[PDB]
């Protein structure tokens, strides 16, 4: 619609860092995209992010290089960015800038949309409560996830997580028990190559490749357009939830990455610094990438995320860890020391918390006796725990009766419940017979988390 | 052996039905690409001036 | 009359060709009109702080000016509506739009002008009799629960000329007219006023009556009086909004209040789908609580600078329910997000930073927007009585507790209350650490607690000492072994550990412990305080002289006994009337007599 013929001009009146300063810009449209043309012809882009009279300054997505005050060019397109999106765009792989990587064409965009996205209508939000089947025990019992809901998972280096997104994304199913299937969404954030080949190894293997949407980029690639892709990616989740009716399950990877591309711009931009020299709005930036999930009414599809990130140094209170918790409801925080035991899927449970437990579990849609068998297995658990660290001095000579019931619950615990192996499904019920089981071994007399009813019900078996 | 066999008795399948869509497209490319490029000159013709929105001397 | 852009950066608009221009003073900028208020200006120049994101806005845009301050409107149909940070009635969007977003900057009414209400008159007051501002002269009934009341807004006098008679009229329809000098002005139903700006009152009164809590904690060991000021500070986890949510759901106040400053649209998705569902009645019949509380949602996805304007909307809309002659318990949600958007228009603005980051002025302006409380006494001829209270919600950075905001919401604050990341780790809900916590108004209350129970202090200097004791021995007995301890030791320690596992430890979402009243509270404390007096003085006796009673042969003695003690939260109050409780914690003392005396 827009009949206005395009500009361009050559006015660059300085280079610092990441940023240029275009001088004579006539109207300068903020938050536009512009096209740069380097003397010896290859193309570039960028975004223009501060404009102050005759001046505008703009960043550049793929970093500063070659530019020359006198030769190159720049042109101007008067919109804010918009993204190609495309339901048929499923089964594809691209790059972080979007660009196809498969000797594919330029896709046949079937609208385009903001990339910064809309917020939602408060009015207009419907609260999920059905848990879904992921055949971990550990979720599904302990920490079960429902739709619409966005629980990440904290991982260092060398852990096991990739395992763990592999197993989530593919024994995903519906508790409540026509057919199904979730429409994977993946965008990687500079994670080495191989890490990328077995998650495309993985996919394959699920054998649904007609459902992955898929998107890359790799550590020697430019730093800088790591902030554009997740928005990207959730555009077109947003596409394909709300205009074709279909549940996603967008995962991402990698955040630290983010974190420091947004702090390296920062840095650059000279904002007022925070904790350990981040971003202050680095919090505002996070909640515009997580708050857009959920499920609306009048719509039957819902958003689900799983944004891992890598946990620097294993420090709870790193700020990453730290906002990501906050901005969130959820976690996970799978363990180095259960992995250096030798144990698999090594995910500790106590730190682990989800706060949908509210109404996705109950009476009408588990049972009338999960959540009090969960209460009472973490509490059971903290204290073997604390007993365990109180035998680590004083010796099993002064301990009692009780110190050892739980010392052998807590072994019972970890051999039996955690260890659930690679490719073995379970079943929610078989889980919560599992925990019965070994609750069986305390009399009924020390459970002081289960009812009267319950407990006189369930426990004689 | 037979795993061959049946991957290329499966590849030929799978590539008349390729030849039979790609009828179908072309099928529905001449339906109505006349008319198509029509309003595309249509659209191009147009001009309209228009000063700058909020210019002000 | 008008400006011309000439900057902008992110939420923050510089401009020009404004020489009329006034410090907080509201404008429209851009074909999108959106609302903004000015912060800085010199020369001919300004800067406007945006409440809306700015892709949109380009240079050269109109700057539309007006000549009041931002302001709000207070009158009947704000019971029960949802608003956002600049008082938008959701419901009226998503009827206009018949869409799932909002448009940027879209021009609605704060109160709808298409709804008629009936109205009585004074009864009292006929043309000609003079009248001075803040006093009521009409009522108009909102819903069977609360009868709205309105009164003549401050710096008007005069007498009467015309009053409407009893029927049906509009927010339009005027109703009032007064002259004081000889000059005629109407007055309808709807109130416009400044939102920075304090609203009057006759004086200033202390505090007599205790605010419910749901929570046995929180009440009998660190209460809170009906208008004074808390606060929870508590790591991220814990989801201290629950105990919000509690305190909202559960009220002996009149009006509840709740404002949000970035969090999630999740926590209003429980809000509201909760809140039609749970009703209670008063005098007769039963309403949804929904009649009686208002909502202002604000998500982070919002705005940056939208989060101040919402905060002081939500304390003017309390304050004009504070005019009315109630009681009005208002908790705000994540102050640090005020603390943190307010860093961020000065960072772009380029002031210097003071501390952590953050400016200059954040502990006066946190000051000046908690002095807003207390209750005093209204100034009207039906000489009504307010109370408004405010319990803020703090995020640590981390959890670490030397943050400034901290520091300042605590030398603010009058009452404290801690939030420990292990204790919420052990699934103890709540996660009160009662050793940090501490309150201030124990000495106001304890007139109340004497005239309407007489007898709660031994309980509470007993309990205090005992859970001191357990703290003072608890790395001990980590560090010894409980080897050498004598059986005072022994019986402190546990009789500690079943206060804390039975009296502290409360899920308040199980249906038979969601709300607990104060006199099956300190049934219990008295109870076990009773248990653990004569144990004491059993266990001393008899090593005194012989046989002595040990730790063990008490345990076998009594294990029902204190099974059943433990057990005894059990009760379902709502399927359990207060005569029979009484009667059966009269009956378990009773047992627990019997026993001692079959020891001895």
């Amino acid at each position: 619609y827009l009949s206005q013929p395009r500009l361009t001009y050559k006015t660059v009146s300085g280079v610092n860092g990441p940023l240029v300063i275009l001088d004579h810009v006539k109207f300068p449209r903020y938050a536009e995209i512009v096209h740069l043309t380097l003397p010896d012809g290859t193309k570039r882009s960028g975004q223009v992010l501060e404009v102050s009279g005759s001046k505008a300054v703009v960043q550049v997505f793929e970093g500063t290089s070659g530019i020359d005050a006198k030769k190159t060019s720049c042109e101007f397109t008067g919109d804010i960015l918009r993204t190609p999106v495309s339901e048929d765009m499923l089964g594809r792989v691209f790059n972080g800038s979007g660009k196809p990587i498969d000797r594919g064409p330029v896709v046949l965009a079937e609208d385009f949309l903001d990339i910064m996205g809309q917020p939602i209508n408060p009015q207009c939000r419907i609260y999920p409560e059905e848990m879904i089947q992921t055949g971990i025990s550990a979720i599904d019992g302990m920490n079960s996830i429902a739709r619409g809901q966005k629980i990440p998972i904290f991982s260092a280096a060398g852990l096991p997580h990739n395992e763990i997104a592999a197993q989530i994304c593919r024994q995903a199913g519906l508790v409540k028990k026509s057919e199904e299937n979730f429409a994977i969404v993946f965008a990687a954030m500079g994670v080495n190559m191989e890490t990328a080949r077995f998650f495309k190894s993985d996919f394959e293997e699920n054998g649904s490749m007609d459902n992955v949407c898929l998107f890359l980029n790799l550590a020697n690639d430019p730093t800088i357009e790591r902030i554009i892709t997740p928005r990207l990616a959730l555009t077109t989740a947003e596409f394909l939830a709300y205009q074709c009716e279909k549940h996603v399950l967008v995962i991402l990877t990698d955040m630290s990455s983010y974190a420091e591309a947004l702090r390296e711009v920062s840095a650059a931009r000279e904002e007022v610094p925070g904790r350990r020299g981040f971003p202050g709005y680095m919090y505002t930036d996070l909640a515009t990438i997580y708050e857009r999930a959920g499920r609306v009414e009048g719509r039957n599809g819902s958003i689900t995320q799983i944004p891992i990130l890598t946990m620097p140094n294993d420090d709870i209170t790193h700020p990453i860890p730290d906002l990501t918790g906050y901005i969130t409801e959820g976690q996970i925080y799978v363990d180095r020391q259960l992995h250096n035991r030798q144990i698999y899927p090594p995910i500790n449970v106590l730190p682990s918390l989800s706060r949908l437990m509210k109404s996705a579990i109950g009476e009408g849609m588990t049972r009338k006796d999960h959540a009090d068998v969960s209460n009472q297995l973490y509490a059971c658990y903290a204290i073997g725990k604390d007993v365990q660290a109180m035998k680590a001095v004083v010796g099993e000579e002064a301990l009692t009766s009780d110190d050892l019931l739980y010392l052998e619950f807590l072994q019972k615990f970890e051999k039996n419940f955690i260890t659930q192996g690679p490719y073995e499904n379970r079943t929610v019920y078989e889980t919560l017979d599992i925990g019965w089981q070994l609750l069986r071994i305390f009399p009924k007399e020390m459970l002081k988390r289960i009812p009267q009813s319950t407990l006189s019900e369930f426990y004689p078996r | 052996q037979a795993a061959m066999g049946s991957q290329g008795n499966l590849s030929a399948e799978v590539e008349q039905a390729t030849r039979r869509q790609v009828q179908g497209m072309q099928s529905s490319q001449q339906r109505n690409r006349e008319r198509v490029l029509a309003q595309l000159l249509g659209m191009v013709c147009e001009v309209r001036p228009q000063v700058h929105p909020n210019y002000r001397v | 009359t008008f400006g011309y852009v000439h900057g902008v950066s992110g939420p923050v608009v510089t401009a020009c060709d404004m020489a009329g221009a006034a410090m907080y003073e509201l404008v429209r900028v851009g074909h999108s009109e959106l609302v903004g208020e000015i912060i800085r200006l010199e020369g001919d120049m300004a800067t406007i702080q945006v409440y809306e994101e700015t892709s949109g806005v380009s240079v050269g845009d109109p700057v539309l000016r007006t000549g009041k301050p931002l302001s709000v409107e207070l009158g009947p149909g704000i019971m029960g509506a949802i608003f956002d940070g600049i008082q938008r009635p959701l419901s009226d969007i998503s009827s206009q739009t018949q869409s799932i977003y909002i448009p940027r900057g879209v021009n609605v009414s704060a109160l709808s002008r298409d709804i008629k209400w009936e109205f009585i008159p004074s009864k009292n007051l006929r043309v000609g009799s003079h009248i001075t501002g803040g006093d009521i002269y009409g009522i108009v009934n909102e819903n069977s629960l609360i009868k709205h009341k309105i009164m003549l807004p401050p710096r008007n006098r005069g007498s009467v000329t015309y009053i409407a008679p009893p029927g049906n009229y509009d927010a339009s329809d005027v109703v009032l007219e007064l002259e004081f000098e000889g000059v005629k002005e109407k007055f309808s139903m709807v109130q416009v006023w400044p939102v920075r700006q304090v609203r009057p009152v006759t004086e200033k009164l202390p505090a007599n009556h205790p605010l419910l809590t749901g929570q046995r904690v929180l009440d009998a060991l660190f209460p809170c009086v009906q208008g004074g000021t808390t606060a929870i500070p508590g790591a991220f986890g814990c989801g201290k909004t629950v105990i919000s949510q509690s305190l909202s759901k559960y009220s002996n106040s009149d009006v509840i209040i709740y404002v949000g400053c970035g969090e999630r649209g999740n926590e209003m998705s429980e809000v509201l789908r909760d809140f039609p569902e749970l009703t209670m009645e008063v005098d007769g019949k039963v309403e949804s609580i929904m009649k009686r509380t208002a909502l202002v949602a604000n998500t982070s996805n919002m705005p940056v600078a939208a989060r101040e304007a919402s905060i002081y909307t939500g304390i003017t809309l309390s304050e004009y329910f504070r005019d009315m002659g109630y009681h009005v318990s208002m908790m705000a949600d994540s102050t640090s997000r005020w603390a943190e958007a307010l860093r961020e228009i000065s960072g772009r603005l380029a002031e210097m930073p003071a501390d952590s980051g953050y400016p200059a002025y954040l502990g006066a302006r946190l000051a000046s927007f908690y002095e807003r409380a207390g209750r005093v006494k209204c100034l009207g001829n039906p000489e009504r009585e307010g109370s408004v209270s405010i319990v803020g919600a703090v995020s640590p950075p981390g959890g670490d507790f030397s943050d400034p905001v901290t520091s300042a919401t605590l030398g603010i604050v009058q009452v404290f209350w801690g939030l420990d990341k292990k204790l919420a780790q052990r699934k103890h809900f709540p996660s009160v650490n009662w050793l940090i916590s501490y309150s201030k108004y124990m000495r106001a209350l304890d007139e109340y607690y004497d005239k309407h129970f007489t007898e709660f202090v031994p309980l509470r200097t007993k309990a205090k000492e005992i859970l001191q004791e357990e703290e003072d021995l608890a790395e001990i007995v980590q560090l010894v072994g409980k080897a050498s301890l004598a059986e005072t030791d022994k019986i402190t320690l546990e009789v500690a550990k079943l206060i804390k596992d039975d009296f502290l430890q409360q899920n308040g979402y199980t249906p038979y412990d969601r709300f607990c009243p104060f006199y099956k509270t300190v049934g219990m404390l008295s109870n076990m305080i009773s248990f653990y007096d004569m144990a004491r003085r059993a266990v001393e006796t008899t090593a005194q002289s012989d046989n002595k009673i040990t730790w063990s042969i008490i345990r076998e003695h009594m294990g029902e006994i204190l099974y059943k003690l433990s057990s005894m939260k059990f009760k379902d109050p709502v399927k359990d009337g207060e005569a029979k409780i009484k009667a059966d914690y009269a009956q378990l003392l009773e047992d627990m007599q019997n026993a001692f005396r079959s020891l001895e």
